[PDB]
Order: C-alpha cells, then structure tokens, then sequence
C-alpha cells in the first residue's frame, strides 16, 4: 500500500525522514486531542495504551522519565544545547510542558516501539515525516504535528 | 578553499552552500538560518548519520564537494 512504500532517508541511528505530499485526511483518522500543552503524551497515550483518560498522559511522562535517564545523554537532539539530563528531567515533567521529536526518540526506544511524526501545513497537506524507530507505517504510532504548535493522534484508514 | 556543499531542507529540498571546511557547523547553521528563515535553536544538522556538533568545524565531519548535509526539526508541540 501508499503509507508502507514510502522511502525513509535514515538521518541518525534509528531515525528517518521522508518528505511526501497528500492530504493526511486520505490515509489517516484524525483523533484530536487538547490543547492543553500535554497534546504529545496526550497522542502517544491514545494510540499505545488501550483505555484512554484525560489523564493517560501521565502514565507517559513516567516512561519518558525512565527512558530520559538511560537515553538522553546519547539523543542526537540534545547536542549542542548544554542542558544536562536532570535539567531537562525535571523541566520536561512540568504540568503542560510541550514534548516532541526529542521525546519520541527517547520513548521509541524505551517502549520498543515505532513513533512517527507526520509535519502538515494548513492545507492538511504533508510536507514531511520523521520516524523513529525501524517499524513500519502501518504498525507504527502515527502522531499529526499541526502549526508547528499542537499534536493529535492519527490511526491508519484500514 | 571555499566549498559547494548541498543542504536537505525540512521540506526534502536540497540547495547549495559555499562553506569552509574551517567554520564551525553554528556558521553552516547560520546560513541555513538565513536561506529558510528559521531559528538555530528549531533544527539541527546531520552528515553520515552523524549529528554535527555547533562548536565543531565542518573539516571534523568529512564534508567535501557535492556531499549532502541533513536538517533535522526540533519539534515542540
């Protein structure tokens, strides 16, 4: 199918970008969640765990702060930023503090899972995707970055 | 010895830049800066599968003529 036969351009160990164009509405439900600067854990939380709450996203930012301690020091993100492991820790478990890219990385590879980030402009056309992981699209935790500013989840359209 | 380098945009898009081997990898940063009109702080650079440090010159990373660098989105949402 369309969403599996793209070709990955490997960035870093296990991160790839492709840069495709559709309109995400074509292959992908759109489920929303807040904007209450949670919406990354909020995304991650509907599609990996099986009961949702308003407050499942917690229970990510707890991987994300086991995952943070044993991969932050090697995150190709966190060079050059001169924030050590316990600053952005500490930092990063805030009540509505954003996450992304830097966050997935991490949780790929404490939960053995696949995360891919899909970048759509306002015309909910797709202008890039970084995948971290080496799953596939159709296994993979699919994640909407809308206005550079918000998350929602996304599940494949069969 | 100036060098012509391609940078991959966020976009996939791939564009020259005349570099020095002698600058650092914040200066190539700047340029991009200034091409995209982005931030340095919304994106870092990879070359090889290696991320390229901001302190560190171009040389260290075996850029030569024609090889292409990788930019890669801090994304925050």
């Amino acid at each position: 199918d369309f969403l599996d036969s793209l070709i990955w351009e490997r960035v870093v160990d296990d991160q790839y970008v492709t840069n495709p164009t559709f309109c995400i509405s074509d292959y992908f439900e759109i489920v929303r969640q807040p904007g209450d600067g949670n919406c990354f854990y909020h995304s991650i939380a509907e599609l990996f765990f099986d009961v949702k709450t308003p407050f499942s996203f917690r229970k990510v930012k707890e991987h994300l702060r086991l995952a943070a301690d044993a991969f932050y020091d090697t995150e190709p993100e966190a060079i050059g930023t001169g924030v050590t492991k316990e600053e952005y820790i500490q930092a990063a478990m805030k009540d509505n503090e954003w996450g992304g890219s830097l966050e997935a990385s991490m949780l790929s590879k404490q939960l053995q899972i696949t995360i891919i980030l899909w970048v759509v402009n306002q015309t909910e056309q797709v202008t890039a995707a970084i995948k971290f992981g080496p799953g596939r699209v159709s296994t993979a935790l699919n994640l909407m970055h809308v206005g550079r500013t918000h998350f929602d989840a996304l599940r494949v359209i069969n | 010895a100036t060098l012509n380098i391609l940078v991959r945009n966020d976009k996939g898009r791939s564009s020259s830049y005349e570099v020095q081997l002698t600058q650092t990898v914040a200066v190539l940063k700047q340029q991009v800066c200034q091409r995209e009109r982005v931030q340095a702080d919304q994106f870092w650079l990879s070359f090889e599968g290696k991320p390229m440090d901001d302190e560190h010159p171009l040389g260290e990373y075996g850029l030569t003529t024609g090889c292409t660098v990788f930019m890669n989105l801090r994304l925050r949402g």
